[PDB]
C-alpha cells in the first residue's frame, strides 16, 4: 500500500494528506482527499474533510464515520457504550486508543483524547458548524465561513491574523490552499470530481490518469513533471503490480477481506502471510527458510511469537492493561505496574533502580525518582508550559514572551540565552549572554523566498545552500569560496558528488535500490553483493575480499578475509539475542562469562582474566585485576564517581569534586591538586596545579590564539578563515604552513596526484593500489611495511630492525615482537587497560568518561599526570612532588623528552607511541607525527570527511580517538 | 522517496556533522563496514565514544514518549 506516490494497492483509490498548521503546542490540522466516494460535500468541497468533523449517523447502530473516511466488535475493537439517555453520551473508545464522545440534540463531538496529555474541545455555532476549537480549555482556533457553509479563513483567537486561506472556484471545491507557511498549492480536477493535476508551490506538478469512470475508477500512469516519478500500475483480479521509473516491478496478492497475503520482489524475495480466519496474522514466511508463528490466548493480545530456530517474546497483560511483564527469554526478565489511571510506576528492569513517578493534581509528570540519584524535577505554571527543569542538579529557568515560544533560558551559572522570533516560526537568531556586558557565539540564519534554510552565519564563517527546486541540497557553498554540488538520477538517488578540485565521487545502485558500488576521487571500484534478505555478503574489494558468513539467525558468524596471503579466518558464536562472549582467530581467543541476571563479571583474554563485581544498583565496585591487585570505587549523590581507593594501604586515595554544571572540576590527592576554570561558555581557559599555572586567550573567531605558561611559556597561533593552522610562534621562531582548503600541503615542496602526497620535507612515500603507504624513503632511511588483508600493519623492516604485530579478533593489538623483546597489551573494551613487558604489570587509569590519564601503577608506586585541555600528557610526577617525566610537543605532535626517568608511551588521546617506527597507533590506524597525516585509508572515508588521510582541522581544538 | 520539508532542526543536525552525506547513504556506508565496527554486545562501556564514532570537539554543549521509558520491546 502507498507504494505509488500516494495510491493504494488493493484498489485504485488515491489518498493524499497534507498538514496546514503546525503549532509548537501540538495542534495538527490535516485534510484527506478520499477519491473514493467523492460525490458528497461536507462543506469543504466534493470529497474533502478537514479531519475534525466526526459524525455518528444514529445512536449506535450507524457507523462512527471517521474523518479519514456494548455491541463489541472483535475485528476492530470498538467499545461503544451508551450513557444517560437525555444527554446521549456515546464515547466510542475504539481500539486505536481514541475516544470520540458525541452528544445528541446538538449533533457535535467533543473530548477527543489522544493519549494522556492530548485533548480537544469543540464549540459549535447556532447552526451545525464548528466555530471554536480548544486544546484543553483556552481558545486556540476559530473558523470563518463565507455565508455559504464553506471554510475560508482560520484565526488564532489570540492574535488577529489569518492562518489558512482556502480558495474555491465555481465547481464547489477548493483549488487553493494558502497554508500557514504561505505556500500556495494549486489543484485542478476532472469533470467527475476526480483529481487531474496538482501544482506544488515550488513548481513541481504531478499528474494523474484514471481508467474507469465514477467513484470506482482506478488511477494509473502517475507520472511527474519531467519523469522523476514514472509509476505504472496494473490491476487484475485480486493481484496488483506496480513498477517505478527504474523498471522494478513489485507484485502483491491479497484476499477477499483486503489483507496482504503474498508480496514479491524483482530479485526473487517473497513474503507470505497466513491468517487464522479471525483477522489476525498466524504464520509469517520470509524469503529465507524461517517461519514465525503467532499464538494467541483468549482476547488475543499476542501472548506468544515464536521464531524459527530461536525464542519467543511472550508478552504479558493482566486483564486489560499495557505490557505488565516482559519475559526477555535471556537470563533476565522485567516487569512494571499499571493502575486504572495510567501513570506507569514501579518499573523493575533486569537490574534494580526502580522508577517512581510523582504527579500533581493534573496529568503531567512532576517528579521522576530512581535509585542512587538520577532524580528529575519539573515545575509548571498556570499554563502547560515548562518553567523549571532539573535533571542532575542544574535547575534551568525558562522565560516566555507571552507566546508559546521559548524566549529566554537561564543557567545556574549566570549565562542567559535570548532567542528572537519573527511573525512566523523558523527561528533566525540565537545569542548567549553572561554576567558582564559582552557578546559571544551568536549564530544567524537566513531563509530564501520558500521555507528552506538559505544561509547560516557562524562566528567562523557563512555557509550557504542552494536547492534544485526540489529540496535536495543541490549545492553547498563554504565560507572560503569553494562549492560542493550533487547530481541525482531518477527516483531522487544520489549519483555524483563534485567539488571545486574537479574530482567526482560516483555511486551505483542495483535493482533493489541499495548501494552496489562506489568510485572515489583517486579511482576505486566495489560491488557490494547482498543476499536475499538485505545483508552484505561479499565486499569484493578490487584486490581483497572480506567474505562474511552468517549463522541463519541474523548475526555474523564467520569472516574469511584474505587476498591470497595472510588469511584472517575470524570466528564468532552469537547466542539468541546478542551475548557474543566469544571471538576466535589464529592468534587470540577472547572468551567471556555472564552471571544469572546478566553481568560481565568475568572476561578471559587468552591466558589472562580480569573479573569484576557489580553492586545492587548495577554499579561496578571492587574491580579485580590479575597479579592479585584490586581497586575500590565509591559513589555519592546523583550517581557520579568521586572516590577511588586501592587495595594497598600504602597508596593514597583520589577525591573528585564537580561544579554546578556536572563537569569534572577539582581532582585532589594527599600531595596533589588540580583546578580547572572555564569562561562560562564551555571551554577550558585556566588550569592550576599548585605550582604551575596555564592560561588560554581566544580570538574573535572562537579559536585558541594565545597559550600562556608560568614556567617560561607564551605561544601564539594564527589560523586562516577556515581554521587550519597558518603560523605558530613558541619562543623565538615562527613556523608557517599552507593548505589548499582541503587538507593538503600546497607549498613549494609538495606533489599530489589526486589527494595523497608524494614528497614532503625531502621524504618520499610510495602507495599501492589500496592506497596505503608501503615504502618510505627519507634522507637515507628506507622503511618497508607489509600489511594484512584487513588494512592493518603486520610487519615493518628496512631500518636495520624487524617488528611484527599481532591483533585479536576485534582489531586490537595484542602482541608486539621487536628486538627489545615481546610486549603484551591488555585492553578493556575500546580503551587500553594495561600492558606487560616481561618486567612487571602496568595499569593505566583514565577519567570516568574521557581518555585523559590520571595515574599509573608500577612496582607498588603511583605517579600522577598533568595534561592540558587537549588531553595529551605534559608532565608526570611522583608522590614526593619531583619532576619525573617532562616533555614538549610541537605543532605536529612530536615528543621531545627531556627527563626520561620513566617511560611514557601515551599520546594525544588513547594512542600508543612506537619507539622503532615513530608512529602513533590508537585503535586501528597509524599516525605519523613527522608528517601530520595517516598512512592508510579508513572504511569511513566518505562518511567521516572529505579527505581520507586528514586527521583533523587543527590539533589544538580537535581530537580523534578510537582510530577512525 | 522523501518529499517532506527540512526544518531548521535537521539542517542544524547535518551541519554539525563532518560527512556532508545524506542519511540514506551514510547508513548504507556504515552497514557495508561490519568487520571494523564490531564490538562487544551487552557490555556497559564507560568511554562514551563508540567505534562508529570518531572526531569530536572538546567544547561542551548543553543544548535543550518523552516521559516514559522503552523497557525492551514495544510492539
Amino acid at each position: 500500500e502507498k507504494a505509488g506516490d500516494p495510491v493504494s494497492l488493493v484498489t485504485g483509490e488515491e489518498i493524499l494528506t497534507l498538514n496546514d498548521v503546525e503549532l509548537p503546542n501540538g495542534f495538527v490540522w490535516s485534510r484527506t482527499y478520499r477519491s473514493s466516494k467523492a460525490s458528497r460535500n461536507q462543506g469543504l468541497g466534493y470529497g474533502w474533510r478537514h479531519a475534525f468533523q466526526f459524525e455518528l449517523k444514529e445512536v449506535t447502530d450507524e457507523k462512527h464515520n471517521v474523518t479519514s473516511w456494548t455491541s463489541y466488535q472483535v475485528y476492530v475493537g470498538a467499545s461503544c457504550h451508551f450513557l444517560n439517555p437525555n444527554i446521549r453520551i456515546v464515547t466510542l473508545s475504539s481500539g486505536d486508543q481514541y475516544r470520540f464522545e458525541l452528544v445528541e440534540d446538538i449533533w457535535l463531538l467533543k473530548q477527543v483524547r489522544n493519549g494522556i496529555f492530548s485533548t480537544f474541545q469543540l464549540r459549535y455555532s447556532r447552526n451545525h458548524r464548528l466555530i471554536e476549537v480548544a486544546h484543553n480549555k483556552r481558545p486556540v482556533l476559530e473558523c470563518q465561513y463565507d455565508k455559504q457553509g464553506r471554510l475560508v479563513e482560520l484565526l488564532n483567537a489570540k492574535t488577529e491574523q489569518v492562518l489558512t486561506t482556502y480558495i474555491y472556484d465555481e465547481q464547489d471545491d477548493l483549488v487553493g490552499a494558502t497554508n500557514d507557511l504561505g505556500l500556495t498549492e494549486r489543484y485542478e480536477y476532472q469533470d467527475q470530481h476526480l483529481i487531474a493535476k496538482r501544482v506544488r508551490p515550488t513548481g513541481f506538478t504531478h499528474y494523474f490518469e484514471w481508467s474507469g469512470e465514477g467513484s470506482s475508477a482506478k488511477c494509473i500512469r502517475n507520472f511527474g513533471d519531467s519523469g522523476i516519478y514514472d509509476y505504472r500500475f496494473h490491476y487484475e483480479g485480486a493481484k496488483s503490480s506496480y513498477s517505478d521509473s527504474l523498471d522494478n516491478e513489485w507484485t502483491f496478492i491479497h484476499d477477499e477481506q483486503g489483507h496482504l497475503l503474498e508480496k514479491s520482489s524483482p530479485t526473487g524475495r517473497t513474503w507470505q502471510w497466513h491468517y487464522d480466519h479471525l483477522g489476525r496474522k498466524e504464520k509469517a514466511v520470509f524469503p529465507d527458510n524461517s517461519t514465525t508463528q503467532y499464538q494467541y490466548n483468549q482476547q488475543g493480545q499476542l501472548i506468544s511469537k515464536l521464531h524459527s530456530s530461536g525464542a519467543q517474546i511472550q508478552y504479558g497483560y493482566d486483564s486489560l492493561g499495557k505490557l505488565v511483564k516482559t519475559v526477555s527469554p535471556d537470563g533476565d526478565l522485567e516487569k512494571a505496574y499499571y493502575n486504572s489511571l495510567g501513570q506507569r510506576v514501579w518499573d523493575i528492569d533486569a537490574l534494580g533502580c526502580v522508577t517512581e513517578y510523582e504527579y500533581d493534581k493534573h496529568g503531567q509528570v512532576v517528579k521522576r525518582e530512581s535509585e542512587d540519584g538520577k532524580k528529575s524535577r519539573w515545575w509548571w505554571d498556570k499554563q502547560q508550559r515548562l518553567v523549571a527543569h532539573e535533571v542532575d542538579g542544574t535547575l534551568l529557568r525558562y522565560s516566555y514572551g507571552a507566546t508559546d515560544l521559548v524566549n529566554g533560558i537561564a543557567y545556574p551559572d549566570g549565562c542567559v540565552a535570548q532567542i528572537s522570533y519573527d511573525d512566523y516560526g523558523r527561528r533566525t537568531s540565537i545569542r548567549y549572554f553572561n554576567d558582564e556586558d559582552k557578546v559571544g557565539y551568536s549564530e544567524e540564519y537566513a531563509y530564501d523566498e520558500f521555507s528552506r534554510v538559505a544561509q547560516i552565519q557562524t562566528p567562523e564563517g557563512v555557509t550557504s545552500y542552494q536547492w534544485g527546486a526540489l529540496a535536495q541540497q543541490e549545492a553547498v557553498i563554504f565560507p572560503d569560496g569553494s562549492h560542493i554540488s550533487y547530481e541525482y538520477d531518477q527516483q531522487r538517488n544520489l549519483t555524483k558528488l563534485v567539488r571545486s578540485d574537479g574530482l567526482a565521487f560516483e555511486f551505483w545502485y542495483d535493482s533493489e535500490g541499495l548501494l552496489s558500488g562506489t568510485v572515489g576521487f583517486d579511482g576505486l571500484h566495489s560491488q557490494f553483493k547482498y543476499d536475499s534478505m538485505g545483508r552484505i555478503i561479499r565486499k569484493d574489494v578490487a584486490d581483497r575480499t572480506v567474505l562474511y558468513s552468517y549463522d541463519d539467525a541474523g548475526f555474523l558468524q564467520h569472516i574469511k578475509a584474505g587476498n591470497g596471503k595472510n588469511i584472517v579466518e575470524n570466528h564468532f558464536n552469537y547466542t539468541l539475542g546478542g551475548r557474543l562472549t566469544l571471538a576466535s582467530n589464529r592468534h587470540q581467543t577472547l572468551q567471556y562469562q555472564y552471571s544469572s541476571f546478566g553481568h560481565l563479571t568475568k572476561r578471559i583474554q587468552g591466558q589472562f582474566e580480569i573479573g569484576e563485581e557489580f553492586n545492587r544498583v548495577g554499579q561496578r565496585v571492587s574491580q579485580t585485576l590479575p597479579d592479585k591487585t584490586s581497586f575500590n570505587f565509591s559513589y555519592d549523590t546523583n550517581g557520579r564517581l568521586s572516590e577511588i581507593r586501592f587495595s594497598d594501604d600504602s597508596l593514597p586515595k583520589i577525591e573528585f569534586q564537580y561544579d554546578v554544571m556536572g563537569r569534572l572540576s577539582v581532582t585532589e590527592t594527599e600531595s596533589f591538586r588540580e583546578s580547572k576554570l572555564y569562561d562560562g561558555v564551555g571551554r577550558l581557559v585556566e588550569q592550576q596545579w599548585s605550582g604551575r599555572e596555564k592560561k588560554y586567550i581566544y580570538n574573535a573567531q572562537n579559536r585558541i590564539s594565545s597559550i600562556l605558561d608560568n614556567t617560561a611559556g607564551a605561544t601564539h597561533y594564527q589560523y586562516d578563515t577556515l581554521g587550519y593552522v597558518t603560523k605558530v610562534s613558541e619562543a623565538g621562531s615562527t613556523s608557517t604552513f599552507e593548505s589548499d582548503s582541503f587538507g593538503n600541503p600546497a607549498l613549494a615542496d609538495s606533489k599530489v596526484m589526486s589527494d595523497r602526497i608524494e614528497a614532503y620535507a625531502g621524504v618520499r612515500y610510495k602507495y599501492d593500489q589500496q592506497g596505503n603507504q608501503v615504502k618510505r624513503e627519507g634522507d637515507g632511511t628506507v622503511q618497508k611495511r607489509v600489511f594484512d588483508a584487513l588494512s592493518q600493519l603486520v610487519e615493518v623492516h628496512g631500518d636495520s630492525s624487524i617488528s611484527h604485530y599481532e591483533y585479536d579478533a576485534l582489531g586490537r593489538r595484542t602482541k608486539k615482537i621487536t628486538q627489545n623483546g615481546i610486549t603484551e597489551f591488555l585492553w578493556e573494551g575500546e580503551r587500553l587497560l594495561g600492558e606487560r613487558t616481561a618486567d612487571g604489570f602496568r595499569w593505566y587509569l583514565y577519567q570516568p568518561e574521557t581518555y585523559i590519564p590520571l595515574a599509573v601503577l608500577e612496582n607498588g608506586s603511583i605517579y600522577l599526570y598533568e595534561c592540558d585541555q587537549v588531553g595529551k600528557p605534559e608532565r608526570l610526577k611522583d608522590s614526593a612532588g619531583n619532576i619525573v617525566w617532562s616533555a614538549s610537543y610541537d605543532v605536529h605532535g612530536f615528543a621531545s623528552i627531556d627527563v626520561e626517568e620513566v617511560r611514557n608511551p601515551l599520546r594525544f588521546q588513547g594512542q600508543y607511541f612506537d619507539q622503532e617506527t615513530n608512529l602513533h597507533y590508537n585503535l586501528a590506524r597509524y599516525y605519523d607525527p613527522k608528517l601530520g597525516r595517516f598512512i592508510q585509508q579508513d572504511p569511513i572515508s566518505i562518511a567521516g570527511g572529505i579527505n581520507h588521510y586528514q586527521y583533523a582541522v587543527n590539533p589544538i581544538q580537535w581530537i580523534d580517538p578510537t582510530g577512525f | 522517496c522523501e518529499e517532506g520539508l527540512k526544518r531548521l532542526q535537521q539542517m542544524l543536525a547535518e551541519y554539525q556533522a563532518q560527512s556532508d552525506v545524506p542519511q540514506e547513504v551514510c547508513d548504507q556506508i556504515l552497514e557495508a563496514a561490519k568487520e571494523s565496527s564490531v564490538g562487544e554486545d551487552g557490555v556497559r562501556s564507560q568511554v562514551k565514544i563508540r567505534k562508529p564514532n570518531g572526531k569530536n570537539n572538546i567544547r561542551y554543549e548543553y543544548d535543550l514518549i518523552t516521559f516514559y521509558r522503552h523497557i525492551n520491546y514495544s510492539d
